[PDB]
RNA sequence: AGAUCUUGGUGGUAGUAGCAAAUAUUCAAACGAGAACUUUGAAGGCCGAAGUGGAGAAGGGUUCCAUGUGAACAGCAGUUGAACAUGGGUCAGUCGGUCCUGAGAGAUGGGCGAGCGCCGUUCCGAAGGGACGGGCGAUGGCCUCCGUUGCCCUCGGCCGAUCGAAAGGGAGUCGGGUUCAGAUCCCCGAAUCCGGAGUGGCGGAGAUGGGCGCCGCGAGGCGUCCAGUGCGGUAACGCGACCGAUCCCGGAGAAGCCGGCGGGAGCCCCGGGGAGAGUUCUCUUUUCUUUGUGAAGGGCAGGGCGCCCUGGAAUGGGUUCGCCCCGAGAGAGGGGCCCGUGCCUUGGAAAGCGUCGCGGUUCCGGCGGCGUCCGGUGAGCUCUCGCUGGCCCUUGAAAAUCCGGGGGAGAGGGUGUAAAUCUCGCGCCGGGCCGUACCCAUAUCCGCAGCAGGUCUCCAAGGUGAACAGCCUCUGGCAUGUUGGAACAAUGUAGGUAAGGGAAGUCGGCAAGCCGGAUCCGUAACUUCGGGAUAAGGAUUGGCUCUAAGGGCUGGGUCGGUCGCGGCCGGCGCCUAGCAGCCGACUUAGAACUGGUGCGGACCAGGGGAAUCCGACUGUUUAAUUAAAACAAAGCAUCGCGAAGGCCCG
RNA sequence: AAGCCAGAGGAAACUCUGGUGGAGGUCCGUAGCGGUCCUGACGUGCAAAUCGGUCGUCCGACCUGGGUAUAGGGGCGAAAG
């Protein structure tokens, strides 16, 4: 597994080819981006919601956008 | 192991090819590492220099001496052994030598040896002391160690 | 208390049949079978016994897969050799090449006289 | 053992394979003259080759 | 406190293998473990590694000397012999 | 009629010997024709972590699992079975084999031999069949240009086939779930190694800057020329790549035994907070159980360094449990590297677990709520990592395999949105063959057998205690070892006690008994001066209540002269015989009181002395009647031998 | 045991005392290995050599698995045919 550190590199990791789908994790203290890839699950960590709303709606169609709750 | 004298790996030149050539000399007493030897018939009388019989003086001493003049060393090779040129005759190509056990042999002057004693000392000066030290010494030779009358 | 199995067919403590505890997300304690501890290089001088710096010290069959950076030192001889007796043979190679300089000068000045 | 040879393992097939009670039809058959398998083995009893 | 009169190094030996053998293992053993004056580094850090090896810690030199002192009179009086033979030998 | 005749059968013995090694069973119920033995529940016990527990190697070979039967077998029985019968069950790139070599085995050449053959393993061989390099060509063909192929030149000693380890070397898989029986193999989820990519998969690097003429208000554009096989740090060395062949050098693989310390983990222990149980005759905020985070990345602690820079030390200093270290560069200050199995983080809570509930899919990886918390300890035990020593007339593998360096033969482009090249990031494809069930032993192996024998390992709790001792207990397991019941004769086998005497017994103190731990004293002759020696001999030992001693962490300010009831400098003061607070193990010594003088209360646990003989000692020996004074041994002495040799095989 | 520290006494040579250290085919004693005595048990045995207690040794000439080598007038033997 790789944790992303800022929302852009997570952007354009989602828009590549061998995304196979996205995972949407709601925990108590943050939110989980968790993009399946071929060799790696890469997580992205958002600490407050408005963020991980925007990202929620700014994620690229033609990918599975499962929610884990 | 299974010999007292120590052995100096000493590394030459191959004087024909870009290589280098190990050689596993038997150490005479006082030689260290990263000391020079040299070997041949221009060497100089130093302890660890190999040079023909032939161009040593009338009482020099030797180290690893050959029997034939040609084959590797073949006497005096035991700790603390060593021979000792006698003489010379130039007509002939002979030099006499005495070996360790107190004979005289005559052999070739082309024959080289290590000049100095072998490295190894008197170590048939300690007492073994114990069965257990014997054991060990001749599991390291071969089986012939604990012996029935 | 929880006592351990092996889980692989060797039974002997061999030096290739090695673990250590581990406890799992399942809250139990299991064997994990470790890998031999790796050796640093020794230098190419053969006198100094000290192990070489900025290597990764690793089993040979691991250095194949790391990076060139991981197994050498930006140096001449660097992932070699030491840089003291580097610096020897430096001022060793040096000064000797200076000396036979200084030979051939002493027998062209001795050869003046007949 | 657990660790064996795909020829030993082929071996004891066989044998477990032959290891079975004759069937039942058999003894109907025109002059028969068979009772039962009087080539059975136990592998408490006694031991195969190998 | 002084904890042996006599014996000394061999009294790891105990009461075994007789007294004398024991005086004659004594003066060998002493040597065998001493620590000799290295002659190249000049430090105190010679002492052997295997029988007729003497190591030096700290210069990492290592010599061929005897079995239980780091040099013999034989060999030393040899060099010195060797020496007069090469000097009388060249002029 | 005989041959201790051969083969087969049958008696008495005789319903006899016997079914007695390792403490132990009891009650109720169910199934069933039938219960001392099966199953379930309750109770009482045992193994007591060096196990009667949990898993493997060898060996067995289906004994494994489910169902059914009650013929024979399980030396009583059986409703049970390792029996019988019918079915089922062993899933791998990353667990092994496979590969490497070891001790060794063994072809070829050669030699011998009547001969099958056997000697030999580098020796009496023309023993390299390979190579990115260059040339000569066939254009085979997307004839640009690189891939084919034949020959020549150059280079090329594993100098020897081959086999040899399921414990040696050897890249890389972990967590959860799942079956009647399989799982590191199946499913789910997270990775990872090796190999391949010719038509080049995507990026990034190489690598894209200066000079001069011009245009242009400046900025910036045009032309030309010249560079450009990366960069930083004094250094140790660092950064994401970082052209490079034959050849050479080196490293890793790759190393004994023992000691003493230190770091980390797991377990153990203590104080709380939860959840569920247990006791409650009285007491007990009590007793018990439980209270996770894999690999692989990133970051940070921690450990180590015989690594670097400044500097130059005697009034020598630093420093360990011990050591040891220093003008060949101490102490001090500042850095660098390695390991990082510890912590945090992605994995990750969605899983797991504990509880409390709710639906049903005859048999749901069902659904839901809550929780999975905070600390402290240590000569503790076990692994592991590290440091530093000791011992050796003992110096404790090899090879596959992988890597670094030296050198620079060559290759690449003419300033292009460029080339050769890339050990950097991501992406694409593949990993074949064989083994895999189970037992691993007082019942799955060998001993004719379910035989008190034998058979290689791993893990390892609480109390007592020096302790992996013995004794008791928890987890786990079992049913007393191929039968039960009733009695309690002799004789036995095993274990105890015995007044008075104390070896009078006997070949002989055989056997048994005495002593025994720890603390404090005190110890002879003799001696090879090491020992003898726990010599001998004596005293004490419980319980309870105290008293002393042996440690670790922080903070010690004289103050608003002021504003980042708080902070920068300073007029602003003397813990300097060290204080104040907090926390913490065990251990030792002393005292009082006290019990019917009993206290190492069980367990554990030397009888001693004076001599003679032999062997010096430690060691070894007649497996199955001799363990010895026999053998060995170090020490001593003698003999042969300088290799065309001594001794020995053939 | 060596090595080391401190104190003290000595003109020196050195000596004495207290610690430290942890050697040894060292001692007691588990496991292991062995097999002394009871001339115990058993002796149509559990066993074609076992069992109980008591014992020897238990860092080394130690114990042990697997792989190898030596084959019958031959091997191998710390030696008892
Ligand atoms: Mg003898
Ligand atoms: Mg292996
Ligand atoms: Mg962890
Ligand atoms: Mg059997
Ligand atoms: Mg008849
Ligand atoms: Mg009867
Ligand atoms: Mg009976
Ligand atoms: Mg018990
Ligand atoms: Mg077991
Ligand atoms: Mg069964
Ligand atoms: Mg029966
Ligand atoms: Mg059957
Ligand atoms: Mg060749
Ligand atoms: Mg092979
Ligand atoms: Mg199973
Ligand atoms: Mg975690
Ligand atoms: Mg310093
Ligand atoms: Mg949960
Ligand atoms: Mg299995
Ligand atoms: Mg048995
Ligand atoms: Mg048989
Ligand atoms: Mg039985
Ligand atoms: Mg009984
Ligand atoms: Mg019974
Ligand atoms: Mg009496
Ligand atoms: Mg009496
Ligand atoms: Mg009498
Ligand atoms: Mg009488
Ligand atoms: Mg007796
Ligand atoms: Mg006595
Ligand atoms: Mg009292
Ligand atoms: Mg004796
Ligand atoms: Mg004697
Ligand atoms: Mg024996
Ligand atoms: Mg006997
Ligand atoms: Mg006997
Ligand atoms: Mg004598
Ligand atoms: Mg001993
Ligand atoms: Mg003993
Ligand atoms: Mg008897
Ligand atoms: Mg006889
Ligand atoms: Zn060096
Ligand atoms: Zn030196």
């Amino acid at each position: 597994p790789r944790k992303i550190e800022e929302i852009k590199d997570f952007l354009l990791t989602a828009r590549r080819k061998d995304a196979k789908s996205v995972k949407i994790k709601k925990n108590k203290d943050n939110v989980k981006f968790k993009v399946r890839c071929s060799r790696y699950l890469y997580t992205l960590v958002i600490t407050d919601k408005e963020k991980a709303e925007k990202l929620k709606q700014s994620l690229p169609p033609g990918l599975a956008v499962k929610e884990l709750k | 192991p299974g010999r007292g004298a120590p052995l100096a790996k000493v590394v030459f030149r191959d004087p024909y090819r870009f290589k280098k050539r190990t050689e596993l000399f038997i150490a005479a007493e006082g030689i260290h590492t990263g000391q020079f030897v040299y070997c041949g018939k221009k060497a100089q009388l130093n302890i660890g220099n190999v040079l023909p019989v032939g161009t040593m003086p009338e009482g020099t001493i030797v180290c690893c001496l050959e029997e034939k003049p040609g084959d590797r060393g073949k006497l005096a090779r035991a700790s603390g052994n060593y021979a000792t040129v006698i003489s010379h005759n130039p007509e002939t190509k002979k030099t006499r030598v005495k070996l360790p056990s107190g004979s005289k042999k005559v052999i070739s002057s082309a024959n080289r040896a290590v000049v100095g004693v072998v490295a190894g000392g008197g170590r048939i000066d300690k007492p073994i002391l114990k069965a257990g030290r014997a054991y060990h010494k001749y599991k390291a030779k071969r089986n012939c160690w604990p012996r029935v009358r | 208390v929880q006592r351990l199995t092996y889980r692989r067919r060797l039974s002997y403590n061999t030096a290739s049949n090695k673990t250590r505890l581990s406890r799992t997300p399942g809250n139990r304690i299991v064997y994990l079978y470790t890998k031999k501890v790796g050796k640093a290089p020794k230098s190419a001088c053969g006198v100094c016994p000290g192990r070489l710096r900025g290597v990764r010290a690793v089993r040979p069959k691991v250095l194949m897969r790391l990076s060139k950076t991981k197994k050498h030192v930006s140096r001449a001889y660097g992932g070699s050799m030491c840089a003291k007796c580097v610096r020897d043979r430096i001022k060793r190679a040096f000064l000797i090449e200076e000396q036979k300089i200084v030979v051939k000068v002493l027998k062209a000045q001795a050869q003046s006289q007949k | 053992s657990s660790h064996k040879t795909f020829r030993i393992k082929r071996f004891l097939a066989k044998k477990q394979k032959q290891n079975r009670p004759i069937p039942q039809w058999i003894r109907m058959k025109t002059g028969n003259k068979i009772r039962y398998n009087s080539k059975r083995r136990h592998w408490r009893r006694t031991k195969l080759g190998l | 406190a002084k904890r042996t009169k006599k014996v000394g190094i061999v009294g790891k030996y105990g009461t075994r293998y007789g007294a004398s053998l024991r005086k004659m293992v004594k003066k060998i053993e002493i040597s065998q473990h001493a620590k000799y004056t290295c002659s190249f580094c000049g430090k105190t850090k010679m002492k052997r590694r295997a029988v007729g090896i003497w190591h030096c810690g700290s210069c990492m030199k290592t010599v061929a000397g005897g079995a239980w002192t780091y040099n013999t009179t034989s060999a030393v009086t040899v060099k010195s012999a060797i020496r007069r033979l090469k000097e009388l030998k060249d002029q």
